[PDB]
RNA sequence: UCGUUGUUUUUUUCUG
DNA sequence: GGATTACACCCAAGACACCAGGCACGAGCCAGAAAAAAACAACGAAAACGG
């Protein structure tokens, strides 16, 4: 989904389609962050919640 | 000389396209892949 | 043939530069035309 | 503070195409996943057709929140927007 | 017994 | 005309503009396809051989 395609999608203003087409139909991911330092160093253990 | 060598590897591992200086290489002879090289270019992260 | 081959690349480059220049201009509800920062370019899109 | 009182709402009263699409998508998504239907249905099974049918009657419980460039915002009910 | 994974790196000649 | 108050002025010193070369970067369209190729020099062990 080359750049120019991104620009064409913007042109029509189809925001949500562009959002999902670059997250859901592609490399989505989840992370955790610390609200103090704002880094991505949180040590998360889900089964240990 | 040793500390300059250490500075050199550190700089290369941080960027391997410094002007006016030779370029670090693998034993294959191919120039190394510094992080800056990774990010820049069409193939880089931003445009790739 | 050579002319077409050369011209296509330069036109594509110009297209890319233009798009990456004006990709954030958006016609706001007030009728103004502002880029990302909110700076105003035209007080009424196309003056009409 | 950020909200604008109903009397001085200045934006265009009509419904922009983008608002139209967003509203249709949201309503169809809601209906298509076990939500109440505010209007009768005769034979149409598609959620999105149901969504446009609902809109044509002006029976949508959605309030559009329009953000002005400064940051202030005003809110319009879908019931009060003139749809072309 | 659901499950179940398959390289990079360059260079090349091509297609619109 | 020596003495006496009055000043002419200028020239080295110092601050600054700038300067045209050089010197570097640093960029130079899009998507797609296939086949074809990809480090090694020396070293001391350790099986090797005839002594
Ligand atoms: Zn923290």
């Amino acid at each position: 989904f080359g750049e120019m395609e991104r620009d064409c999608m913007i042109a029509h203003g189809a925001a949500g389609f562009l959002k999902e087409r670059l997250m859901e139909a592609s490399d989505a991911f989840r992370v955790h962050v610390c609200g103090i330092c704002g880094l991505m160093s949180v040590i998360a253990n889900l089964k240990k919640n | 000389e040793v500390e300059q060598l250490l500075q050199f590897h550190v700089a290369t591992y941080m960027d391997n396209d410094i002007a006016g200086q030779p370029q670090a290489l693998q034993k294959s002879g191919r120039p190394v892949k510094a992080i800056r090289a990774r990010l820049k270019g069409k193939e880089g992260r931003l445009r790739g | 043939l050579i002319d077409t081959a050369v011209k296509t690349a330069e036109t594509g480059y110009i297209q890319r530069r233009l798009v990456k220049a004006l990709e954030d201009i958006m016609v706001h509800y007030d009728g103004t035309t502002r880029n990302s920062l909110g700076d105003i370019i035209q007080f009424l899109y196309g003056e009409d | 503070e950020l909200a604008i009182l109903k009397e001085e709402r200045t934006t265009t009263p009509y419904l922009t195409k983008y608002e139209r699409a967003r509203i249709l998508g949201t309503r169809a998504l809601q209906i298509s996943m076990n939500a109440p239907v505010l209007v009768d249905i005769e034979g149409e099974t598609d959620p999105l057709q149901i969504a446009m049918k609902e809109l044509s009657q002006r029976k949508i419980p959605l309030v559009i929140r329009r953000y002005l460039p400064d940051g202030s915002y005003e809110d319009w009910g879908c019931d009060e927007l003139i749809v072309d």
